[PDB]
């Protein structure tokens, strides 16, 4: 008789304000296809327009979701991840695709298929504004693989719901999208609507073609030179993860992780033993020759990347000291917040902060005395011959290919202009 | 089916 | 047949995170309080025992809310705060109070009284993962002024659940805290399971019995410290920058800062941005006293989101202060700072161009208590019994039995000694 | 009803 905890549609902005900077949302929806239940080797994040609406999109070819599983993603505080053979999943919170998705814009739209059944999800400020629901529904439609519904109930309002409001205005357009995972598994997640400030979106797509890019009025607002990190999105990724497992390709090129031995000079590696641990953290210092003014530690939290180039120990005290030295460090005790791109200021992280720094103090003092974009690929739409250009990391393309069953949205029908090369 | 390849230029 | 989006009880964590500092999630709580349409004029936020567990409590004289309400102060998005006679909410998200509670205990409860109606209402992790609940449900239980339950089927439910599970075992014992709120209308909440690191709660109350605090081991993580990182009363001084509610801590009321009385050498200063229609004011001072905490103060529809921002030069420039009003700008989940954006960066630039202005100006002439306590005695004691300040007025006689105080609500509770 | 005042100190 008791009665539930209810969502308002306008909490799904609220979710969002913890992400200040919008690759924090990024993120997340990467974290989400690198876990090891989605499992996916490449996710490949694009801009692309459908409808007279610039997008986002993230694709993977992980393993999908049942129609049920997609629900709990598309409600809050459901995460039941495992780690499997080493594979740490980073997500725990469940809210992590909410705040992100939305931080990036009004609208989102889920397709996905796990080889039994696709199912297709919606989760829309705009649609909830229009009907003005009390309550966040998020409508979901469902297929036999074949392309028959089923859940007959639930996906006829569903369907209605998106027919009507969404992007998508008809069966043919949601199949296209649900066609564009070429595997038998994996998903695509579309968003719209997306921030802009006067009339241009936040995101700058133009200054580079094979990035997203955060426009100068830019630097962090922790930081005086701005890391690559912070602006460029391919920058960023390279970093994401310690280990990579996971294949990011960003606006149809891949992404190329750093390597720390190509990245540093004079490496040493320092141990932490806090008492309030049972077993032992390794560090690792290095001197960073790229960049010249990079510095700092990094720390990663379950292979994946918390905070960078946080200063510590005499950096901290004077500009002067401890220039170009550069700390890996991974901490699995601590606890993320709410965006992921920090952690709880509990006793431990101070503590932790204040080893990290002595260590480097440690290292700068002993050691100072010592001292080309991949091709593109293209296919040829075997009906009109033209020339579509193609996304790196496809293991292997069908032996006939039309410009129909083109998963970018731009080039799907071969009246459409070749593109140029550049 | 056939895949030319290219150049990306920064 | 379209589904709703479903709250699992381990959202209710993790909304929390946001709060990295707890002072950010009691501030959540006092804002509710201080908003137009609760209109409390004042706030006691207390530490008690009860049932053997540490409690916090907010109480306010405020106009309490309908069990409808409630059920929306309980559920996540639901705002409908408006400006009233130029008393403008803090209150935007809907989400404060889950965020707040959520990061300063696992379990919570609250009781409001509006004044036709009284009810309680039940947000506990530690409820949910023992029934093993798969969604948040809220208990929620009302009663007629005549303290008659009234909507029954949800109250019974309710209320089997709130006795089995709650701190408070029996109606009695609830009524008891329904009645700390002396007026006809108010809220109290409390929370319990607080927050322990090692054995001890989060927070100290030991080294000062009318301050909540932070112990040392503190300074928060942006930057020696200011009070406000660590004295509750500290911070709860700053808080509004032209106060409407009192604030009582500990039960001792806390004293607002006044500008004058708190800089020298005060000027004003404008910012007219192009974004902007209107104008906004800025107050510039040097820091006397302490002349190690200066920066820029942030108020959002008048709370404070930063301060001590540095801005300008970060050394070159000291004891410095700003004051200043951004309502154009957006708060941050945890409303300890704006969303980062274009205008919130031309506003710092601004601020630091005006500040450095205001140095050069002035920079060369420059170079050149607590109150009493208050006690009632019990008339069937004639016991002494400790009485938070704020309040107006009492009732003719006062017995041990309708003590606020969860402490010292029997008349066999030996008295208090008085401070030495 | 009988309300007496005392000092508070640090
Ligand atoms: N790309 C995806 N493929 C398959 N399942 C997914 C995908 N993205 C999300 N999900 C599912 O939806 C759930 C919601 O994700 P999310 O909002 O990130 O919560 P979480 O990843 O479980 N925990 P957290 O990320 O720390 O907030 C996940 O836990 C997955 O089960
Ligand atoms: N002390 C109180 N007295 C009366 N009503 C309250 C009190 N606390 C909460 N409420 C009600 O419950 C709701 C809880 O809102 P809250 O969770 O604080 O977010 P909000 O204040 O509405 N805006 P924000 O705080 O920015 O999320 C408020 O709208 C009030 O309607
Ligand atoms: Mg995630
Ligand atoms: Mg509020
Ligand atoms: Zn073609
Ligand atoms: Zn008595």
């Amino acid at each position: 008789g008791i009665r539930l905890s209810a969502l308002c549609p306008k909490f799904l902005h609220t979710n969002s304000t913890s992400h200040t900077w919008p690759f924090s949302a990024v993120a997340e929806l990467i974290d989400n296809a690198y876990d090891p239940d989605v499992n996916a080797k490449q996710i490949w994040i694009d801009k692309t327009v459908i409808s007279d609406h610039i997008c986002l999109t993230f694709t993977d070819n992980g393993n999908g979701m049942t129609a049920d599983k997609l629900h709990k993603m598309l409600s809050f505080g459901f995460s039941d991840k495992v780690t499997m053979n080493g594979h740490v999943p980073v997500g725990l919170y469940g809210n992590g695709f909410k705040s992100g998705s939305m931080r990036l814009g009004k609208d989102a739209m889920v397709f996905t298929k796990n080889g039994e059944t696709m199912s297709v999800g919606f989760l829309s400020q705009t649609y909830l504004e229009v009907i003005k629901a009390e309550h966040v529904v998020v409508p979901i439609v469902t297929f036999n693989k074949h392309r028959q519904m089923i859940n007959l109930t639930e996906s006829k309002a569903s369907l209605a719901a998106i027919l009507e409001h969404s992007l998508f205005s008809t069966e043919q357009k949601l199949l296209a999208e649900l066609n564009a995972i070429m595997g038998k598994k994996g998903t695509r997640i579309i968003i719209w609507n997306l921030r802009s400030y006067k009339n241009a979106t936040e995101f700058d797509f133009e200054k580079d073609k094979y990035d997203i890019r955060i426009p100068e009025d830019y630097k962090k607002q922790e930081r005086q030179i701005a890391p690559e990190s912070d602006y460029s999105l391919r920058a960023y990724c390279s970093i994401l993860y310690l280990k990579p497992r996971m294949q990011i390709i960003i606006r149809g090129q891949k992404v190329k992780t750093q390597l720390v031995s190509k990245s540093l000079a004079y490496i040493e590696r320092d141990v932490y033993r806090p008492k309030f641990l049972t077993r032992t953290v390794r560090i690792t210092f290095g001197f960073n020759c790229r960049n010249k003014d990079h510095y700092g530690i990094m720390m990663y939290h379950k292979n994946r990347l918390i905070k960078a180039y946080e200063k510590v120990g005499c950096q901290l005290k004077a500009n002067n000291m401890g220039v170009g030295v550069v700390g890996i460090i991974e901490c699995n005790f601590l606890k993320p917040t709410h965006n992921k791109q920090d952690f709880d200021y509990t006793n431990e992280y101070r503590l932790t902060i204040l080893a990290l720094g002595e260590k480097l103090n440690d290292y700068w003092n002993e050691m100072k005395v010592k001292k080309k974009r991949p091709d593109q690929t293209w296919v040829q739409c075997d009906a009109c011959l033209k020339w579509r250009k193609l996304p790196d990391g496809i293991d292997q393309l069908p032996e006939k290919w039309y410009c129909s069953n083109n998963p970018d949205p731009q080039f799907r029908n071969c009246e459409v202009p070749e593109e140029p090369e550049d | 089916a056939r895949t030319k390849q290219t150049a990306r230029k920064s």
